[PDB]
């Protein structure tokens, strides 16, 4: 991992999630649930998709071979012709094999960056109102539930609304 | 005591799909897209609408000149591409050379519609024999000759000077072929043509050719020691071809009207016709694919993917799938 | 964003800043001000500039076409000549279009990394003496002003000099 | 640095470490010691090594020149031959010089990502039981020593075993 | 209560500039640099100091041999490059072929300074007529001939064997041209040259040529049925060219001293002279640019950017500019 | 009060090694691997087991035809590659041309084992002289001739028509060479060959050649004004070559059996033999390397790295080494 997220501090992935590539798993007083982020998973579909089409488009024009005949006193030009055609075929074989290798790697790290960007988005909202266990998960100091969930997600998260409750629960452990 | 939780995580499945990277090979992944096409129908199909010309055991020369072992092709007209064998057995039945043969074949790969037309009928040759014939160009174990060019020999015991022309009254380029015969000695020369020191002349608005037989002792080919050299030109609309000869002239009878030019190819293949259809043909099989790449053969014709030499090309689309 | 900074947790940029690419905006008891970092913005000029010149230099030697004539019985070599010249032109057109695409992307992410590297540099200094609001901004627990500003910036930031004052203000909210 | 670690917040490296690329330096009541991580340094050897071999393999097939002769009325084909051979040589010279430049950069940033991924791995374990000084180093609130060291490293780190002791030392400074 | 603040942020402006990426197109940006040059002056200019040779309606052959429709070019000396039309109308006024024409044109693209010199004056031909002339090579509706080569015909009623040489007493390579005439029949042959079976021989230290007229009946071109074939060689310093002939010889009068070799080109263009200056010329216009790339035409001469087929090439320099 | 600590850091050393990047040059690094080989032994070595053929001051033609200045090479048999100078001085000692010379040289670069064999002994020529000789092909200041072909001249005062054949009774392709002489005038013609209007004919199963001497006045080369033209063909197993001539025939005596085909090369180099061994040879020196790339010369033979034009290629392996 180039970003430490996937197979880093969120070791293992979720067979449970099916709706998409990146998402959440909550746990409240109501119950459980895997939930796939949509806004992030979609911009990763739009990206990877534009990638495949541009890989293909930059390959739509490249060298095409055509059969030629040469007689037995034209060995020199014949060979020149063989070299030229093998030459371009080797050049475009290098070009495609390398493009795929280079973008394959960028694709994986792109995912790793998307996971870390989602985690950080949650973390930067909650702040002191919860604890980072270091496993891709936060323990809420205050109480969160099946509409407090849909608040961190869509970014619509009124922090002062829960700010005070958490502060006492937090310091209760100390004193 | 433990309370509420929210997790951040990522998709996983039961995919064995693998992709490659510069720093690590065989990385297992959730989703991947293969982009290399690796299969063909092993058949020689029509190309869109159009049937190919499949020359079987004939060569282009054997076809155009009318080798008796090729009467099947006496009347081809429209083809999508041409298939010829690596080493076809029926070509110049009478031994010799076809001048500028590869240039002609190349021309031929830009043409897909021939209309054979009679340019000089045998009936013209009232004072020469038209029945020059040979065992090397035999049909059913009795001696014959090229169906398209005619071997003139002396009538009675005289061979009068020939002087015939043809004007291209069409709006299509015309392919005309002719030839000359190299005898083995002066006796043989006299026996066939009476006249002893001969020439063949051919003139158009651009061609100014003079040929002369070359006596010499040669090794036998198909039992024969004589030789025949063939030539071709393109006669343009409203131009006139002029032949003069006092012996050894192998005259044109038929010529070929070029009615349609298009993209085409002469492919080398041992395969037969497959009675099938495709949009993309290679010498070893047709391709039916939406892949952007393929790896089956570099010589293709039609709307095709891009040839690469790779045995594998697959893009990662999804993410690293942990065990 | 590959680094989550630009259009991530520092959503929106500053029309106000003009002096450079990356900088600050303070707010003290004196007043306000946008201030562009110089040391970071310059090393991003030196970088992007060395990029353009090396893109150009690796292109200074490539294929050049020259007109040739062939007669009407030289169609084979003529075609070989046409293929060879189209071939190289297509190869260098692929090469330049792809180089630009690949480096364009690296250039944008380079900026995103520069912004996150600046933010983190500030954060790692201040620590507990201030609060990260999660918007690319820090609320000072203690009091900072028009020379306390020029201390976090040049890295010359005496932490113990303000360490104690903040600790009380921080705990005053709890108890 | 694309990742802010190397020559970022861990300014300067360690002449002391010899066993490997990435590691630690502890300081307990016993004594001192540089210690190289093995699991991380090895996966960086395996990576960089697979890189060199794949750079070489994608270069194992490329254009090879062969001498041809042409007479004095074959200047056209001679020139075509000269152009074709210079052409491919220039193409593969571009290809190798660019591949090296592009991967060289990725190699350096790969290291920078490996250092930051190691740091974060330690940080995410310790949490509140220690303090991040912002220099690539943690001050332990509780007491750690020559077997508490080999616990953070191999990931085998019983957090509750030291959880309580630190909490008092932490709050002793406040109250 | 709220206190002091420090923000971390990034530049923005009012830029509509866009750049492209593999994963996303048309990304709006603060700063970008265009690197593709897309404009030319549509003119054929001088190249640095030097004026091109603009052949107008003449071909290289018409120029070198001295077609009467080309007297304008009788005396060109120094050029930067050559411009010729796609299909120039004034070439070989008398119909026929120019042997190894493309090889000569290629040679010519390495040369930029000719000095025409008189090699064999008409005054030499005391026992032959020099006034061979024709309607196809006419000037003002009265029959003329190539200004640079001379059509020898019989004087009185005899054509004595020709045997003249020229030694290259310069230090510069010398381009000499000559030709032979193909008559339509023996009567015509006798009427022009008296002698009936003729040859032209040409020898240097490396050339050993023997030519012979070829009678044949040909289609008419410019009303004419006869033909003239032309040849050229490079005579090196201190070498001697030797001509022998007993008829049909089209002799050289002028030859061309190669005084300077340099890079040059023969460009195909319908444009005229533009009376302007440049450092980089294409067949459709000159280029004035510091861009590293251009996309106007692949055939250029001078100090030029690199040709690519792209319609757009712009590097991001700045950062993503949010709306 | 301060307590326990754990640091996270990274390796450093005393390395001056530098590598390059697109955004920054000359970046100092801890570990780097050079991959460009930049040294050669400046010698022409054997290639694996096998010694090259080093032609010294002879050309391929001089060797094959047996120029007296080349007796050293009369008997070469097996070579790994061929070295020839840029401008060898000993080639066609008698002036003239070698027909299709470059095609022959190209053939020759696919061959590494010749076995010279006597095809027609001088003893055959009982009614012709075999002692045609010249000062231009001299040995020790007394006139000689090519060791491998024979200059037939009239015996007594008659030159009878020649008619000899050779059948290829081997299982190896056979290289045969022959030639014709161009005299300066009819007197000279009669003095050497008696017969005045002559021809040389050569026929195989594929070749049908007729040559005729060409009189002309030519400039002197090596004092001589006459010329000799040489020709070659490949005679296949079980085929027969047939020569007819009534004068001017330069007959084959020896011919070359092609016993082994392999990869080989004709390299241009002024160097001498180096008495050394290698697996990879260039015209300026051998290479001993495991590097994947080299930059010494583009024309190599053997198992070699890849040629690039770069003066430097080094991969970063380690990390940025701070001062
Ligand atoms: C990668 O997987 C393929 C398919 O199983 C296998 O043939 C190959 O050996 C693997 N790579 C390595 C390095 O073993
Ligand atoms: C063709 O030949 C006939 C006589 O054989 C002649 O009258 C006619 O004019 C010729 N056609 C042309 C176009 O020369
Ligand atoms: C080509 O493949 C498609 C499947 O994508 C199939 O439906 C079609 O019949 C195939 N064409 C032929 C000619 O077999
Ligand atoms: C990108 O912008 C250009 C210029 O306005 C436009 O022509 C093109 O359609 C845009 N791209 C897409 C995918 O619409
Ligand atoms: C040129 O010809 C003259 C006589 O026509 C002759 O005397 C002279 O030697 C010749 N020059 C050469 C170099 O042969
Ligand atoms: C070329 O462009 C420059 C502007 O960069 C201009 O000053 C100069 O006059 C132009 N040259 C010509 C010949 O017009
Ligand atoms: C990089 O180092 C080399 C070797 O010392 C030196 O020649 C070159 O000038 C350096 N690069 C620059 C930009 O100075
Ligand atoms: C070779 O020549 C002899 C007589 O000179 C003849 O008898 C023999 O048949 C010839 N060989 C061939 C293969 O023609
Ligand atoms: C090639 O180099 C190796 C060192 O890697 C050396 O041992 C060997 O002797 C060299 N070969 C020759 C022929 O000098």
């Amino acid at each position: 991992g180039l970003f430490g997220a996937i197979a880093g501090f969120i070791e293992g992935g979720w067979q449970g999630m099916v709706d998409g590539w990146y998402g959440y798993h909550h746990s409240n007083e109501q119950g459980s649930g895997y939930a796939a982020d949509k806004e992030s998973t979609q911009k990763a579909i739009d990206g990877i998709t534009n990638k495949i089409n541009s890989i293909i488009d930059k390959m739509n024009t490249q060298f095409e071979a055509v059969g030629r005949e040469f007689n037995n006193l034209e060995r020199r030009i014949e060979n020149l012709n063989k070299k030229m055609e093998d030459g371009f075929l080797d050049v475009w074989t290098y070009n495609a094999e390398l493009l795929v290798l280079m973008e394959n790697e960028r694709t994986l790290d792109f995912h790793d960056s998307n996971v870390k960007n989602l985690y950080e988005k949650v973390r930067l909202q909650l702040r002191d109102n919860a604890k980072e266990l270091g496993n891709g998960c936060f323990e809420f100091y205050h109480k969160c539930d099946n509409e407090c969930m849909e608040s961190v997600k869509n970014g619509t998260y009124d922090y002062p609304q829960y700010s005070e409750e958490a502060r006492l629960n937090r310091e209760e452990i100390s004193g | 005591d433990p309370g509420d939780q929210i997790c951040v995580g990522y998709h996983a499945n039961n995919s064995t799909e693998q992709v490659d990277t510069i720093m690590e090979k065989n990385i297992t992944v959730t989703h991947a897209q293969d982009i290399l096409e690796k299969t063909h129908n092993g058949k020689l199909c029509n190309l869109n609408g159009v049937k190919p010309l499949i020359l079987k055991d004939c060569s282009v020369a054997g076809w155009l000149l009318g080798n008796p072992m090729c009467d099947e092709f006496l009347n081809v007209s429209e083809w999508s591409y041409i298939v010829e064998k690596a080493s076809p057995a029926n070509g110049l039945c009478y031994p010799g050379d076809f001048n500028d043969y590869e240039e002609l074949k190349h021309l031929l790969s830009r043409i897909n519609h021939f209309e054979k037309i009679k340019i000089i009928p045998k009936s013209y040759w009232s004072n020469h024999e038209t029945s020059g014939v040979s065992s090397a160009c035999s049909y059913l174990e009795n001696p014959s000759f090229f169906r398209n060019v005619v071997w003139l020999t002396k009538k009675d015991n005289t061979y009068p000077p020939i002087k015939v022309n043809y004007t291209n009254a069409n709006q299509k380029d015309l392919l005309v072929l002719w030839g000359i015969h190299h005898p083995n000695n002066e006796a043989e020369q006299k026996m066939i043509y009476q006249n002893l020191n001969t020439y063949v002349s051919v003139g158009t608005s651009t061609l100014n050719q003079r040929l002369v037989p070359k006596i010499a002792t040669r090794s036998k080919v198909k039992g024969l020691s004589g030789r025949m050299d063939f030539f071709w030109t393109i006669l343009k609309p409203n131009d006139t071809i002029n032949f003069d000869s006092n012996g050894n002239f192998i005259a044109p009878e038929y010529a070929y009207k070029i009615v349609k030019k298009g993209d085409s190819a002469i492919m080398k293949s041992e395969l037969e016709y497959g009675n099938c259809n495709t949009k993309c043909q290679t010498p070893i099989g047709a391709i039916n694919s939406s892949m952007p790449f393929h790896n089956i053969h570099p010589l293709t014709i039609g709307e095709c993917p891009k040839y690469v030499k790779s045995n594998r090309l697959v893009l990662a689309t999804g993410l690293r799938n942990a065990p």
